[PDB]
């Protein structure tokens, strides 16, 4: 893996793990706040996260 | 009901809090910024693979394969 | 040990021996225990090495780590560094063994039949080696006579070094040395002025020399804590507890084990190059490590490189625990990590 | 023994000989049956060995480990390590059997002649030997005449290798030795200093010196400890209980079975190379071994790799249960030991 | 905790939390100099574990080692790079810094008392109580820290004229060069006077060593008399009270001269973020400090990195804490 700027070409296969390193790591920090952090009162009436239909919804939006 | 062992150790994940939120916006501000920041990455990736963005010696073709 | 507050601690398996910090008699057996299985280490695995020995290839290339020291010191290398005979490590691993045996056996009797708290024996020759966490007056003492056996060893090195001789990579045999002191030396490699950089050492009549001078330095310090109480400022700097003092003797052992680290990566005159191999270079990654200037395929690893690598790590984490126990004499309970994020 | 706090243990019977801890009489017995057993061992091994003996292969390949003993002390052995006639090891073999069928006939005579106890015992002289575990001026004469009888039978060797002469590698046949007495060379080898290391020992007549001085030294520790009871700074560090001096006992015969145990594998003299084979070399991996420096390919392995790593374990376990009696007569129970992964200390005195 | 906007006590703001607290907000600083500290001597040590001797430095990419060539360290005629340990010496001396300030930083965060007002009544620390209302506590503190800028300098330049000198671009190799001491000719720089006339970028048209390091001399005496200014006085002066200020506080310009926490705060955001696009500009055009052996020719990005830094500390910080400061000057 190398962080210099030529990682982003998309045919350099150097970008790849590149990726799968940083966004990894990029990914548990996303997981510990989420496994602590609550959500706002805001939010969670807005997307309604009470309710996995918007789970389905935002996750068949994703794939 | 069944009070099995693996309930007994995931129980306080599935429901501890469950129905609980901060009240107010709490974090969201600074996920506001977060989406900006990815919206960005995302935005520069796409030029740098549409070839609007050209790096230097970055050439985004086939020829970058060279060296393996 | 720490206790926030709370007494009657309960203290699991995975962590016991905080149980006994409060009983002298077990403290001295514990440590006689340590200080057992360290020669015992160092007896056995002389054997070891010696039976896995092939007077034919390098000896650095071969994993050794006992036999290029105890060579380095004379006792079976002649000339060209080559070991000659292997006899004197294995007398000298049997005495390591049997030293070991009487440490543990002291180190048993003070489990069983010593006395838990060294007060309340009856003996009262055994009253006077108690202490207490508190005191400075009587630990300034104790560290007055280990000071004192410290400078002892660094002087007996030095005699031997002077009379019987020991290894010279520069002369390529066993000499008798003598001591090339002077102050104004010392002190130019003490301040790594251009051509003294206490690292590079070229002539092993200056190692001697300032053998010698931390030998008096030693046995002047011993004498002068046996003697001298510690100052009334040192109670406001300090702490009083155990933890405290293993904290400082922690940070102590990082620095030592930082600077041998250190010397044996880089120095060749201290470490000859037939004994230990060719010289390291420092590399830093996500995390540092030295690696060796020649070839390490088909002879895996010198003994320069087990020793350095292992002794870094070694400083690292007793550096970091160091911290730790500073932390823990300073108050601060840990169990505020899995606490604040339950509130957030 | 130790019964901790609660007299009156009851013992399984696979610990079933501490029961007689407190009874002399069955105490003498059981001893005298063992010393039985081990002179019956010799002769009888001796003999076993001389059915299958071979003079075309040489000694040490075939397994044996009396052959070599006896004809290293005279007994029957040519020059150059020849076994020319071999009635006297039938002989040795028969003189220990019979004092064999004597202690076994005097171990029964014991293990039913009288009380249990010997305080009891009408026989107002056999009172004269019983003894207690707290005692130590009875325990010190009977050290004392133990040591007068290895002191004696240090002589006794002494004696022999004067008169009837003994083998010498160095001089390759059965030879007279003179009885050397130097004390500055006896302690040169205390020291180990370079010229004299204790086991390297190279002349028979430093080793007859070594021996007319053990004998001395026996026989007037044993006039000592016969005359003298023991200081009290002995009964200070010491325990007095039976359990106690079977651990000091057992440190020291572990000590004395691993000395033994090097001594076999690297000295030639003592141990000549004809008779056991050549020197082994002491190799340390997980466990101490000895390799027997020969190819084992179509030679087994000599006498003498049997007897030192045999000895070495023997050592090695004597020396662990020391430990573990020492441990018990100073007062540890090892069932805290099952309170290791509770809350609960592991640990009295 | 001294402020009510809406989210005082939220932990992702935490840090507002030590507005008050002297003892703890001094071991932050000094944990984060710590970590500005391990990052140069980490990154050197790694760059010259992977330095290459044929090819020159600004083909091996290398952020550290430039910067350290162009003193003179580790380099001779020519400006080849010859021994690397003097670059390994200071990575070493970085980490020790580091270490210090992180003993003190645990020391202050945990041992040491968390607010300086509990101090025990003149024990050495009372001394350094300072409070963010009064200015005569927070001028010994300026007056100090600009003694320790103005001795750096002056060490930097002393070092420069006297001993083992600096890489001097047009000699061409490492030289103790002659300092030029014309106060006008250095000061007209600012204005953009260059000898060879008016420049776009002040300061950064410097054609000589000698200019540089006349104006580090000029640049440490002006800051030790600014600092015996500020440790000898302590007293408020018209300049900074009855001066016009333009805020919502009161509608239109007023010559209050406030003061408060979130001001001070803005004020130095505002003057880091100038000191970026400064240097932005530096490095844009000034090669004389720069010189192309070492960085390359080409050095567009780093200036914009500079300039995009600027811009954020100087825009965003500045404006965010000084609005912020005027609110609630409202009390
Ligand atoms: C790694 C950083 C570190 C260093 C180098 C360090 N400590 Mg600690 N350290 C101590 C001493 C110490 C000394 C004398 C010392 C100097 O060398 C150090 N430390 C040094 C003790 C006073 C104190 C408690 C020490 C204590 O009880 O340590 C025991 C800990 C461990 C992991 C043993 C597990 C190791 C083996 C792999 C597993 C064995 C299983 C066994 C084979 C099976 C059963 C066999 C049986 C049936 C026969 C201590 C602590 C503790 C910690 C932690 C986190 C540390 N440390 C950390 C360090 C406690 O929780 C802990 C603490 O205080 O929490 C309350
Ligand atoms: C040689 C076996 C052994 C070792 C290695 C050993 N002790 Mg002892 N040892 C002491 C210190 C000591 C230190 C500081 C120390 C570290 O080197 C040791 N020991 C080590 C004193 C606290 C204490 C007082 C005797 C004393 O130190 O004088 C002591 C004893 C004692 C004994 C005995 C038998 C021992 N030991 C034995 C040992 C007391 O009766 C005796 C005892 O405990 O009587 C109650
Ligand atoms: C293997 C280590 C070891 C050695 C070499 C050893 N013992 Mg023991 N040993 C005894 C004698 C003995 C003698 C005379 C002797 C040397 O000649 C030894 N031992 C030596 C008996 C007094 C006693 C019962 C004999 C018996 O169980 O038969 C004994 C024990 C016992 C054990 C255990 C574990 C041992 N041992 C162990 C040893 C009882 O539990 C067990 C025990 O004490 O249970 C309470
Ligand atoms: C010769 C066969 C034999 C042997 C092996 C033997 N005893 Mg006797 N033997 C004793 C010790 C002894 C020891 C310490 C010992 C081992 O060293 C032996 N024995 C061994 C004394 C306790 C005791 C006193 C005689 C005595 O002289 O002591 C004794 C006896 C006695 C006899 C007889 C006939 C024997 N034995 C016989 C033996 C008593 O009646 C006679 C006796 O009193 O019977 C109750
Ligand atoms: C997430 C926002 C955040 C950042 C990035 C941040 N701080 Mg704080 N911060 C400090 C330094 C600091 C430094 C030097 C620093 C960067 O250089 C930061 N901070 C940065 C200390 C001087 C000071 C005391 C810190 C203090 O007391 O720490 C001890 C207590 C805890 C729990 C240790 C923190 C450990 C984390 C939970 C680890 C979890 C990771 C996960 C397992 C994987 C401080 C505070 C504090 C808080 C809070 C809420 C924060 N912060 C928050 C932050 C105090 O209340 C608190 C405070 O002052 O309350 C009055
Ligand atoms: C507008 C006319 C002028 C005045 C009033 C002026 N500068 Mg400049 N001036 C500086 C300080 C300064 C101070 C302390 C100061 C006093 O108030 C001034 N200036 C004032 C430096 C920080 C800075 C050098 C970089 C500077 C420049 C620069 C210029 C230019 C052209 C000027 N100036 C010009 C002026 C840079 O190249 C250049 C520039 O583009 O930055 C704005
Ligand atoms: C000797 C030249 C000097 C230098 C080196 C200097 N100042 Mg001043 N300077 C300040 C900060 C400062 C900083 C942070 C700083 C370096 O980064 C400097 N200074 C530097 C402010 C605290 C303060 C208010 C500036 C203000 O806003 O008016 C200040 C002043 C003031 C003066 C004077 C005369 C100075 N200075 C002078 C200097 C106020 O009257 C005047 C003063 O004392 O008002 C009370
Ligand atoms: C204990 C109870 C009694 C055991 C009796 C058999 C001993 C076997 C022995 O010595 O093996 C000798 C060999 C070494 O081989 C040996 O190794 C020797 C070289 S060295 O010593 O290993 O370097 C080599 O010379 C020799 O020929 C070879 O056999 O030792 C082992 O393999 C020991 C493995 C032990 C593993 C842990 C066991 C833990 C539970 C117990
Ligand atoms: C200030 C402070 C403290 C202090 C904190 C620290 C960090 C204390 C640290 C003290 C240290 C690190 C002392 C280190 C001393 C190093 C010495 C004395 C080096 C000695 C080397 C000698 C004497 C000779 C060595 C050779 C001898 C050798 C044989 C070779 O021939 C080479 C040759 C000639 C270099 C406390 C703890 C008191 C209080 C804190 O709160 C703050
Ligand atoms: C110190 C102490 C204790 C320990 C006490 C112990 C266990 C002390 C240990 C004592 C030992 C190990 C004594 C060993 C003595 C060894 C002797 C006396 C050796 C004699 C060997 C001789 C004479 C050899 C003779 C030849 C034999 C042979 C032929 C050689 O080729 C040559 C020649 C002729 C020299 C405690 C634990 C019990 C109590 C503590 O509080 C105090
Ligand atoms: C107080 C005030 C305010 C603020 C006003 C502002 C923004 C004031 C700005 C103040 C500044 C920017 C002061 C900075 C002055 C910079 C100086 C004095 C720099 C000197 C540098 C020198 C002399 C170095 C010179 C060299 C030295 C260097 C080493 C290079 O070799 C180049 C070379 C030779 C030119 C408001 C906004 C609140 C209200 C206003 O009305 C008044």
């Amino acid at each position: 893996p190398d962080w210099r700027p030529f990682a982003f070409d998309p045919y350099n296969p150097t970008g790849l793990v590149t990726h799968h390193i940083s966004a990894g790591i990029a990914l548990i920090i996303g997981g510990i706040f989420h496994t602590v952090s609550r959500p706002s009162e805001r939010l969670y009436n807005a997307l309604s996260m009470g309710n996995v239909e918007t789970v389905l919804s935002s996750s068949v939006a994703f794939v | 009901p069944k009070q099995t062992w693996w309930g007994d150790v995931l129980k306080g994940n599935n429901n501890s809090e469950a129905g609980k939120f901060v009240p107010g916006w709490g974090t969201t501000p600074v996920m506001a910024g977060f989406v900006v920041m990815i919206t960005l990455l995302l935005l520069i990736m796409l030029q740098v693979y549409n070839h609007t963005i050209v790096l230097d010696g970055v050439d985004a073709g086939w020829t970058s394969l060279g060296g393996f | 040990m720490q206790t926030y507050g709370q007494t009657d601690v309960e203290y699991g398996w995975w962590s016991g021996n905080s149980r006994f910090s409060d009983y002298s008699g077990q403290f001295l057996a514990a440590h006689n225990g340590q200080i057992a299985s360290m020669c015992f280490w160092a007896g056995s695995f002389t054997l070891f090495e010696v039976s896995r020995f092939n007077p034919d290839l390098p000896v650095y290339q071969q994993n050794l780590v006992c036999i290029p020291q105890l060579a380095r010191a004379g006792w079976g290398v002649a000339a060209g560094g080559a070991v000659v005979d292997t006899y004197p490590y294995f007398a000298i691993a049997m005495i390591h063994l049997v030293a070991a045996a009487i440490l543990g056996a002291g180190a048993l009797y003070g489990v069983t039949k010593g006395p838990k708290v060294l007060a309340d024996s009856e003996f009262s020759g055994a009253q006077r080696f108690h202490f207490e966490w508190d005191d400075f007056e009587t630990q300034g003492r104790i560290l007055g006579h280990h000071l004192l056996f410290l400078g002892a060893a660094c002087l007996l090195f030095a005699t031997w070094a002077c009379t019987h001789g020991v290894y010279d990579p520069v002369a390529g045999e066993v000499r008798a040395i003598s001591p090339s002191l002077n102050l104004v030396r010392f002190f130019k490699y003490g301040w790594a002025t251009p051509g003294f950089n206490p690292y590079f050492v070229n002539n092993l009549e200056d190692v001697i020399g300032g053998h010698f001078f931390v030998s008096s330095l030693y046995i002047a310090g011993g004498i002068w804590h046996i003697l001298v109480k510690p100052w009334p400022y040192t109670d406001k700097i300090f702490v009083k507890s155990g933890e405290a003092l293993l904290a400082y003797a922690l940070a102590g052992l990082a620095f030592a084990g930082f600077n041998a680290a250190y010397f044996c990566s880089v120095n060749d005159v201290v470490f000859p190059v037939e004994l230990f191999g060719p010289v390291l270079e420092a590399k830093l990654n996500v995390t540092p490590y030295f690696a060796e200037t020649l070839d390490a395929s088909d002879g895996g690893h010198t003994t320069r490189f087990w020793i350095s690598n292992f002794h870094y790590y070694w400083a690292f984490y007793c550096l970091q625990g160091h911290l730790f126990h500073a932390l823990r004499s300073y108050g601060f309970d840990f169990r505020r990590i899995p606490r604040a994020l339950a509130s957030l | 023994m130790q019964t901790y706090g609660n007299q009156n243990v009851e013992y399984g019977w696979w610990s079933g000989n501490s029961r007689f801890t407190d009874f002399s009489a069955q105490f003498l017995a059981a001893h005298i049956g063992q010393i039985a057993s081990m002179t019956f061992f010799a002769g009888s091994i001796t003999l076993f060995e001389l059915s299958r003996y071979n003079p075309d292969i040489p000694l040490y390949a075939q397994g044996f480990v009396c052959l070599p003993q006896l004809s290293r002390v005279g007994f029957g052995v040519g020059a150059g390590g020849a076994v020319v006639d071999t009635y006297p090891f039938f002989a040795v073999g028969m003189i220990h059997l019979f004092a064999a069928a004597v202690f076994g006939s005097g171990a029964i005579f014991h293990i039913l002649t009288g009380p249990k106890v010997l305080a009891d015992s009408d026989s107002a002289a056999s009172q004269r030997f019983h003894f207690e575990w707290d005692d130590f001026e009875t325990q010190g004469r009977i050290l004392g005449h133990h040591l007068l009888f290895l002191g004696s039978g240090a002589l006794l060797f002494v004696v022999w290798a004067a008169t009837h002469g003994i083998y010498d590698p160095n001089v390759g046949e059965v030879r007279a030795v003179s009885p050397g007495f130097d004390i500055v060379r006896i302690f040169k080898y205390g020291w180990a200093t370079p010229g004299f290391n204790p086991f390297f020992v190279d002349n028979l007549e430093d080793v007859m010196g070594g021996h007319l001085f053990i004998a001395l030294i026996d026989i007037a520790g044993g006039i000592y400890h016969i005359l003298v009871k023991p200081w009290p700074y002995t009964e200070r560090i010491f325990t007095k209980s039976g359990e106690a001096l079977l651990g000091y006992a057992l440190g020291g015969l572990g000590l004395m079975g691993l000395v033994a145990a090097y001594f076999c594998s690297v000295n030639d003299v003592v141990f000549p190379v004809e008779f056991f084979g050549p020197v082994l070399q002491p190799n340390l991996g997980f466990l101490p071994n000895f390799a027997d420096t020969l190819d084992v390919s179509a030679s087994g392995h000599t006498s003498r790799f049997w007897i030192a790593n045999f000895h070495y374990f023997w050592g090695f376990y004597c020396i662990q249960g020391h430990l573990f009696h020492a441990l018990r007569a100073s007062g540890f129970d090892f069932r805290v030991l099952t309170k290791f992964f509770t809350t609960e200390t592991v640990e009295l005195g | 905790t001294s402020v009510l906007s809406n989210f005082e006590n939220e932990w992702w703001a935490g840090n507002v939390r030590m507005t008050d607290l002297s003892g703890m907000l001094l071991g932050a600083h000094l944990c984060h100099a710590a970590l500005m500290s391990v990052v140069p001597g980490a990154f050197i040590v790694q760059e010259v574990a992977r330095y290459q001797p044929g090819v020159s430095l600004p083909d091996q990419g290398m952020i550290f080692m430039p910067h350290l060539a162009a003193l003179g360290v580790g380099v001779g005629a020519g400006g080849e790079i010859v021994d690397t340990y003097p670059f390994f010496v200071i990575g070493v001396l970085h980490f020790f810094i580091a270490a210090v300030c992180c003993a003190a930083g645990l020391f202050h965060t945990f041992r040491g008392e968390t607010d300086l007002n509990d101090a025990p009544d003149d024990s050495y620390a009372a001394a350094f109580r300072y409070e963010w209302d009064d200015f005569e506590s927070l001028s010994t503190i300026v007056g100090h820290h600009l003694v320790f800028i103005s001795v750096a300098c002056l060490i930097f330049a002393v070092n420069a004229t006297y001993g083992t000198g600096m890489y001097d671009i047009n000699t061409d190799t490492v030289h103790q060069i002659s300092p030029n001491l014309n106060p006008i000719t250095l000061i007209g720089y600012l204005f953009g006077f260059t000898p060879d006339g008016w420049s776009g970028a002040g300061m950064a048209a410097v054609n000589n060593m000698e200019d540089v390091i006349g104006g580090h001399f000029l640049i440490g005496v002006i800051d030790l008399l600014g600092a015996a200014f500020h440790i000898l006085y302590r007293k408020p002066t018209p300049l900074f009270t009855k001066h016009p200020v333009f805020s919502p506080a009161n509608g239109g310009w007023s010559n209050v001269g406030m003061l408060n926490s979130e001001l001070i705060l803005s004020w130095s955001v505002a003057s880091v973020g100038f000191m970026g696009i400064s240097s932005s500009l530096f490095i844009r055009y000034c090669d004389v400090a720069y010189p192309p052996v070492f960085h390359g020719v080409d050095r567009t990005g780093a200036a914009t990195l500079q300039l995009i830094l600027g811009l954020v500390w100087m825009l965003g910080g500045g404006l965010w804490h000084g609005l912020r400061g005027e609110r609630l000057y409202a009390a």
